[PDB]
């Protein structure tokens, strides 16, 4: 139902049988492409996406290494040259991927 | 990967100063941490210097504090190691080894260039 | 940070060696271990305790219980006769073993 | 580029100058949308979306490495310890990291 619609609107932006399948067809490609961005935004905004912030530098270091998990929320890191131990950060609950992207272009 | 070549080691007097210059090629270089290691003649592996990204933090080990200066630049890609009053039981081989982000460990190792401190 | 090896284990070839790196509390620690051939520049063998870096022969094992680590070798070449230097991080400076030298008969 | 879009559409139907160009808006945000789509995909392709895959076993935690300068480090491994889980740390891939957590997510 809703392709007819889209294409009856852009019908009418214009003037002021297959080909209409065709053009339904790409309709629903487009609006389901839109859909599922819109599933991504919602699922982010919910907290269950979860993309990893750069690790800060001035991260105080653990007291031991990843694997002994020493001070635990799901944090993502990785293991420091200087000491042995890994400096972990937790992921953003609220905007990981957007949080994520937003430190991506700040730099 | 990374290659690196070392370089500046020879004969010197005791006391003396070196810059051993580990010439990474490669524009990776500059996100590893990188350390120099010397193996003592007829000895095992010991640790010298451990360089970061940036320079901010430089770590040796006890025997060598204060002596020895750890550096990097990465508009050039090098990295240098500079050793002010040699000992005479500072002989070694002094490999320039990369912290590499897909290994977890210094796995790319330099030729390794030999000091050489005698009278 | 004493942290030892043996001076020397050697085996035929075909069986499997098990290199102990002794130290205290080294279960909490993170172990590496270097393969380092006469000549050559060392070869990072083992990190984080098991985990081989890509292009290790799968060979390489590595292991941990207690004050103490261990690396198999299992099917040993006539390659792999070299050295190997287990190393940890004291607190912030990294101690490497006195090494094993690993003869193929 | 809308130009040609909007001739297509025109041709799809049929194989004042205020709403045309509201028409031709309208496509450049769709091209626009499909843009950041695709730049997103490629992204991930290129493997700089640090997206952990989760929702068991241990996993190895590599080096910490800066990416294109800026004084923080890439994570490498993503690390969880509940209360009572013993916690356990999986690597992120190098591959489609964002690809594989949806679908390892999707499938349950």
């Amino acid at each position: 139902t809703i392709p007819q619609s889209l294409d009856s609107w852009w019908t009418s932006l214009n003037f002021l049988y297959r080909w209409m399948a065709l053009r339904r067809f790409i309709i629903f490609l487009f609006i389901l492409l839109l859909a599922l961005i819109f599933l991504l935004v919602l699922l982010d905004y919910q907290g269950m996406l979860p993309v990893c912030p750069l690790i800060p530098g001035s991260s105080t270091t653990s007291t031991g290494p990843c694997r002994t998990c020493m001070t635990m929320y799901p944090s993502c890191c990785c293991t420091k040259p200087s000491d042995g131990n890994c400096t972990c950060i937790p992921i953003p609950s609220s905007w990981a991927f957007g949080k994520f992207l937003w430190e991506w272009a700040s730099a | 990967e990374l290659q690196l070549v070392e370089s500046g080691g020879g004969w010197v007097q005791p006391g003396g100063s070196q810059r051993l210059s580990c010439a990474a090629s490669g524009r990776i270089f500059r996100s590893f941490y990188m350390s120099w290691v010397r193996q003592a003649p007829g000895k095992g592996l010991e640790w010298v210097a451990t360089i970061n990204q940036d320079g901010s933090e430089k770590l040796y080990v006890d025997s060598v504090k204060g002596r020895f200066t750890i550096s990097r630049d990465n508009a050039k890609n090098s990295l240098f190691l500079q050793m002010n009053n040699l000992r005479v039981e500072d002989t070694a081989v002094y490999y320039c080894a990369a912290w590499s982000g897909n290994s977890g460990g210094m796995d790319v190792w330099g030729q390794g260039t030999t000091v050489s401190v005698s009278s | 940070y004493e942290l030892t090896q043996p001076p020397s284990v050697s085996v035929s070839p075909g069986q499997t060696v098990s290199i102990p790196c002794s130290g205290d509390k080294l279960g909490n620690k993170n172990v590496c271990w270097f393969q380092h051939k006469p000549g050559q520049s060392p070869v990072l063998v083992i990190y984080e305790v098991k985990y081989r870096p890509s292009g290790i022969p799968e060979r390489f094992s590595g292991s941990n219980s207690g004050n103490t680590a261990t690396l198999t070798i299992s099917g040993t070449q006539a390659m792999d006769e070299a050295a190997y230097f287990c190393q940890t991080w004291d607190s912030t400076t990294v101690v490497f073993g006195g090494g094993t030298r690993l003869t193929v008969l």
